[PDB]
């Protein structure tokens, strides 16, 4: 709670912004992490083993 | 992604008996290979675009809205789009 | 929430909105509660055990046990 | 041995009984009276125990001399077609007998000798295998109805609307025997087993099938004369109105289902087309113009009519999905419609008035007659799990295999049906409150609760397994299917 | 390139219509692991990459008859 | 105010019994005329077309004549 | 146990909307919570018994409408294509 | 309101909480524990498996109609 | 008091009973009709039996029921088309 | 204030007609482009012969005669 002029703001709770920022990370890391592995598929750089 | 091999690979027989598809119209080999590798991107190109779109019109711009004051199309186009394609005034009118 | 108990000791509004009849007594019955009450037994009683005790007469049942008779008997 | 001498004269005994009770002993009346109609429930649902469903022959018969040549003589018997019409209209009037059992002191035993009079003019129709004779009791229900309209009506229009149906039932009725005796004197007899097996002239299938449909239509209002049925309804105790939709309304179809669809069956077939005509346009009119109504009593009156009116496309089909199809509706519509008027009869008990504009916002103060009323409209509107939808689908599969055009035309009914019913629970029931117009509310007491509780039980039984009903009447409703056909 | 899989085996391994082409050979040990590993789309990697190989192969091999068809095609019609 | 008998408003009453009131309302104009003619006299006559024509080619299709439906 | 899967939701309805006087606002929750989660483990074992053993299941009750052929009986299918509706249509239910 | 409070209604009224919601709902699980047992026990007698699983399922354990149906040839 | 069991019907076409006029005899007019209404319930139950067959025979088999349930599927139509009181294909019994 | 004959059934900027108009001319945009997906012919356009499957395109495995 910070009052600026009148109006307060309720600072939130540790357990929703530590929530919130461990799924964004993990959607971050999950994507690059898949885009590690057949990024050159999507791309078509590669094939898996076609060719 | 757990489920994309299960529910849309190659000859998976997952669905068994589900689901029949004939062979005659069956193009999921060709989807693909057999297609440029811009048609896979265009999706990317179009929701990077839209995206671009969004920001450039929400975030920071001019809101040169004045031109939805100014111009008589402006002000029927945007009420078309918002007036769910004039579907509820006029299929209310001429049927119920 | 879920551990305080409630305010409300019974349930609001009497049910059928007929008063609770006096303490250390009955809610005397109207002079068409016993006729219908047996009836709706008798009702149930009947259908229950005549229905379900009933021979099974029917032309779905016959016919069935004569199809399946004169279909082998084509082999 | 429970036989069909015992049904028909436990009503007499009843309504003797009461002829000489003095009117002081009002309690004494009331529950003479609703003993007899139960114990004429418990005969009919014994005698639906004893009933064989692998003959086409008429069970239980019995027979009593009229003429003196035996040419003309009382022959009973049921079938698996009228007994659950039997079975229905012993058990719709103790129910009508306990909706008025709080204002009974002002009616007096006028009323319960009326309907039970009623009930044995009514039991004797669905038994009887004479055609003369089921045109003497088809005629004789006027004068109960006639004085249950005029002496117990609401307002000073009892008199017109009592004029009205009188003098239709009566155009219809001499028409209809002028044809009878037509019969009688060329054939020789009016058993209707000697004219099942009797080869009309091709001419005069026509000028006679046309002379029934004169009497018959009028009882099921096809489309000219249904201009009767909303006035006479609505100016009717709430008892009144349970019998008139629930029974009477049944007239008409089952004299088509006895002597119609059989003793003419090259004559059905040449007005096929005429009957599907009519039925359609019935069933698009009639549901569009409840839309437009106003009065809580005129708007069900004219759910009645749609429904009625699918009832001759099923039994003008002609296969065991249409006929077969039909009777569970009537069943049905006997019950969902008959309840719609005890929960109408229950808002007018309490508050004097029938417009919709002053009912709303009923869910806040009668819950339980918001549970029971919400049923009903699912019910009238044609839902699975209720025995209106087993009925209907069954009518538009039998109907589909001859004609599709008249099974999308009837299609469109619940479409339809399915507007005005919810939209008529949603007026009376959600919505806001008005204390401006009143604002004293009690919900539904003891005889209310328990007087629909087997409308319930008995609605959703037939709706989840109306395999019960439907093995009764197989045997019977395939002989009715081919007459005239031998291969 | 000639059929390997016949019809009494492609039955019994209850390949669904449509996806017994030429192929079909490949496709009885993939969906044979394929249960054995709960169709999880990390493990039979091995098997099915040889399938899906041969899928491409009979979609270039098609691809490419087209393309003779259409200059054939193309040929007659410029230089008539 | 010790009933439940609803406290009717004589605009209401009144509307409700002019719209029961309606059988002695026509002046027998052109309107009526056209709609009565036109709504109760063409529609059956186009839906009794429709099914017998349906039953004719009912009929046609498996070879059978024609039924005389009269 | 696959009558189960269906039947919890409509005995907790029949519980929380004809004793909801005797549960309150908590207890009608959690009659309808527990019944609803229960069929969605119940359908979380319907997948792994269905379509990973690929093993059907076909369910017959009592017949419904018997007229000389017109039989909709009370029948019940689980394939692979019902299982998947049923894991997807049971948990969003339980979380909602 | 003040009148809400006077009106009986099966799903119990606004805000309702009674005094014994926990005792209640104790029983009512218990109830509703009592008639799936039925349910459970007619299921597992109905229900026909044509197709004997690829791995030990836990239907087996008390489902006994597995691998039944193979001869449709004569079938009712 | 009839006996414990089911029905008993005797089939046999009525004799005395002659296409050519059939509103001869009454009496075997009516045995004729309900004997007629017998086998055309028999035909229904038997085609309801072929049914379950092809029912039985899509779900054991699975994908390949195209070619193990084609002989099923040919008799079930085969016999579906004089079922009875249906569409305005009509047996002549 | 007598109450309306038609009192039991009672997007300000546009009318009926000029709505209608707007969402003819809508759909017609939609009949266009279906227009000019005919145009386009893609049919023709295909870059692979139709599949070929063996034992006479399956014939005996999709119900065809043994
Ligand atoms: C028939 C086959 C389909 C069945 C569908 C069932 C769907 C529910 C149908 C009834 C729902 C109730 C709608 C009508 C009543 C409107 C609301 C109402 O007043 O009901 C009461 C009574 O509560 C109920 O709604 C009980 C009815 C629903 C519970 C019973 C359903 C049992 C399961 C459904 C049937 C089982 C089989 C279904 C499958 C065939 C609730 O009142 P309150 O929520 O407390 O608020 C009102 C304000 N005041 C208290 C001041 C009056
Ligand atoms: C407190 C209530 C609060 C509201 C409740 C809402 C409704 C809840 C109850 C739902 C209704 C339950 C009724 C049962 C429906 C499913 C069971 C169908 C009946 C059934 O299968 O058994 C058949 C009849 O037996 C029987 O079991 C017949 C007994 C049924 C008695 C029903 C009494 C209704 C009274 C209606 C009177 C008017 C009747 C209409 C004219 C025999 O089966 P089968 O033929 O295959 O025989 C085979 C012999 N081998």
């Amino acid at each position: 709670g910070i009052t600026y002029k009148g109006v307060t703001v309720h600072t939130p709770k540790t357990w929703h912004t530590v929530t919130g920022k461990g799924l964004c990370a993990v959607m971050w890391f999950w994507i690059l992490y898949r885009a590690k592995q057949d990024g050159p598929v999507v791309m078509g750089w590669r094939h898996p083993w076609d060719g | 992604y757990l489920a994309k091999d299960m529910m849309i690979g190659l000859g998976t027989n997952f669905w068994a008996n589900s689901l029949l598809v004939l062979p005659k119209n069956e193009i999921l080999a060709e989807s693909e290979f057999a297609a440029p590798t811009i048609i896979k991107l265009i999706p990317i190109l179009f929701s990077t675009l839209g995206a671009f779109v969004a920001y450039n019109v929400n975030l920071v711009a001019d809101q040169f809205q004045r031109a939805f004051q100014t111009s008589t199309f402006c002000n029927r186009l945007y009420s078309f789009f918002n007036k769910r394609w004039f579907f509820d005034q006029v299929l209310n009118d001429f049927l119920v | 929430r879920w551990a305080t108990p409630g305010h409300e000791e019974r349930p609001k509004g009497y049910f059928m909105n007929r008063t609770p009849p006096a303490p250390g007594q009955s809610r005397k019955w109207e002079d068409w509660e016993l006729p219908c009450y047996i009836t709706s037994f008798l009702t149930i009683v009947i259908l229950g055990v005549g229905l379900n005790a009933k021979p099974d007469l029917s032309i779905e049942t016959w016919a069935h046990q004569k199809a399946l008779e004169r279909l082998e008997m084509e082999k | 041995y429970f036989n069909l001498s015992g049904l028909i004269l436990c009503p007499v005994l009843g309504s003797i009984i009461l002829l000489f009770i003095p009117n002081s002993r009002i309690r004494l009346i009331r529950l003479i009276g609703l003993c007899a109609s139960l114990i004429t429930f418990l005969y009919s649902l014994v005698l639906w125990i004893q009933f064989d469903s692998s003959t086409a022959k008429f069970q239980f018969v019995e027979s009593l001399r009229w003429l003196p040549y035996e040419n003309i003589n009382f022959y009973l018997g049921i079938d698996g077609i009228s007994l659950f019409f039997v079975i229905l209209t012993t058990f719709l009037i103790p129910i009508c007998i306990l909706v008025g059992w709080s204002g009974m002191r002002s009616y007096g035993k006028e009323y319960i000798i009326a309907f039970l009079i009623c009930e044995f003019l009514m039991i004797a129709v669905f038994c009887m295998l004479d055609l003369l004779l089921f045109y003497v009791f088809f005629e004789s229900v006027l004068i109960p109805m006639f004085i249950i309209i005029g002496v117990w009506g609401s307002r000073q229009r009892k008199i017109k609307a009592a004029y009205q149906f009188f003098l239709y039932t009566l155009l219809g009725s001499l028409f209809m025997l002028l044809a009878i005796l037509l019969i009688l004197f060329q054939t020789g007899t009016t058993d209707l087993q000697i004219l099942l097996t009797t080869e009309f002239s091709e001419r005069r299938q026509i000028f006679l099938w046309i002379a029934f449909f004169a009497s018959f239509a009028v009882k099921v209002p096809m489309v000219p004369v249904h201009i009767w049925l909303p006035e006479a309804h609505v100016e009717a105790p709430t008892a009144g109105s349970v019998i008139l939709a629930g029974i009477l309304l049944k007239f008409g179809t089952y004299g088509f289902l006895r002597f119609s669809i059989p003793m003419f069956p090259e004559a059905t077939l040449c007005f096929t087309p005429f009957i599907y005509t009519l039925s359609a346009i019935a069933i698009i009119y009639t549901s569009l113009t409840t839309l437009r109504q106003i009065d809580l009593k005129k708007i069900i009156a004219y759910s009645s009519v749609a429904h009625m009116n699918l009832v001759t496309i099923g039994m003008f089909s002609l296969n065991i999905q249409g006929i077969g199809g039909s009777i569970l509706l009537m069943l049905s519509h006997g019950l969902v419609s008959s309840a719609l008027f005890l929960c109408v009869g229950v808002l007018y008990d309490r508050h004097k008035t029938r417009l919709v504009r002053y009912y709303g916002g009923l869910v806040s103060t009668m819950p339980n007659f918001s549970t029971i009323f919400f049923f009903f409209t699912l019910a009238n509107m044609s839902l699975p799990g209720t025995s209106s939808f087993i009925g209907e689908f069954l009518i538009l599969v039998g109907a589909f295999q001859r004609n599709s055009l008249v099974a999308t035309l009837a299609a469109l009914g619940m479409i339809l049906g399915a507007a005005y019913s919810l939209w008529l629970y949603n007026r009376v029931v959600s919505g806001n409150l008005k204390p401006d117009f009143l604002h004293k509310f009690s919900d539904l007491n003891g005889r209310e609760v328990f007087i629909f509780i087997p409308f319930l039980v008995g609605l959703v039984w037939m709706g989840v397994y109306p395999k019960v009903f439907l093995d009764c009447m197989h045997t019977s409703v395939s002989n009715l299917v081919q007459h005239g056909k031998f291969h | 390139k000639k059929m390997i899989a016949t019809q009494e085996e492609m039955s019994a391994a209850k390949i669904a219509l449509g996806s017994r082409d030429m192929c079909a050979h490949l496709l009885i040990p993939l969906n044979k692991c394929r249960q054995a590993e709960f169709y999880l789309p990390w493990k039979c990697e091995d098997e099915r990459h040889v399938y899906e190989k041969c899928e491409y192969e009979l979609v270039m091999e098609r691809m490419l008859a087209m393309k003779k068809i259409r200059e054939e095609e193309a040929l007659a019609k410029q230089n008539k | 105010g010790g009933g439940m008998e609803t406290n009717k408003n004589k605009f209401i009453e009144d509307w409700g019994s002019a719209r029961e009131n309606l059988e002695h309302n026509f002046r027998w104009t052109r309107r009526n005329f056209a709609l009565i003619g036109i709504f109760g006299i063409a529609l059956p006559i186009i839906v009794y077309k429709g099914i017998v024509k349906d039953f004719h080619m009912q009929d046609e299709d498996a070879g059978r004549p024609h039924r005389k439906f009269l | 146990m696959y009558l189960l899967i269906v039947f919890l939701p409509l005995l907790g309805s029949s519980v929380a909307g004809f004793f909801g006087r005797f549960l309150g606002s908590e207890g009608s929750a959690i009659m309808t919570t527990t019944c609803v989660s229960f069929s969605s483990i119940l359908s979380l074992i319907a997948f792994y018994e269905v379509a990973l053993g690929a093993s059907a299941c076909y369910l017959r009750i009592a017949p419904w409408i018997s007229s000389e052929m017109f039989d909709a009986s009370w029948g019940f299918l689980f394939d692979s294509l019902t299982v998947v509706m049923l894991i997807v249509v049971t948990f969003i239910s339980s979380l909602v | 309101g003040d009148f809400r409070a006077k009106v009986w209604s099966m799903t119990g009224g606004p805000n309702c909480r009674p005094k014994h919601w926990r005792r209640n709902t104790a029983i009512a699980m218990f109830g509703v524990f009592l008639v799936c047992i039925p349910i459970a026990k007619l299921s597992a007698k109905l229900e026909q498996r044509p197709h004997m699983p690829v791995r030990p399922i836990p239907s087996q354990i008390w489902c006994k109609n597995f691998g039944t149906k193979d001869d449709y040839e004569k079938e009712h | 008091g009839r006996k414990k069991g089911l029905p008993e019907f005797e089939e046999s076409a009525p004799d005395g009973f002659d296409p050519e006029n059939p509103y001869k005899d009454p009496v075997a007019m009516v045995e004729m009709r309900e004997h007629i209404v017998r086998e055309k319930w028999i035909q229904i139950e038997k085609a309801k039996i072929l049914r379950e067959k092809v029912k039985w025979c899509y779900r054991v088999e699975g994908v390949n029921h195209y070619q193990k349930c084609r002989h099923l599927v040919q008799q079930y139509l085969d016999s579906t088309r004089g079922v009875g009181w249906g569409k305005d294909h009509r047996p002549i019994s | 204030k007598p109450l309306s004959v038609n009192d039991e059934l009672m997007a300000d900027t546009v009318g009926k007609y000029e709505a209608l108009a707007w969402l003819s001319g809508g759909l017609g945009f939609f009949v266009g482009l279906g227009l000019l997906a005919v145009l386009n012919d893609k049919a023709s356009k295909v870059p692979f012969t139709p599949r070929v499957y063996p034992y006479d395109n399956l014939r005996v495995e999709l119900g065809g005669e043994p």
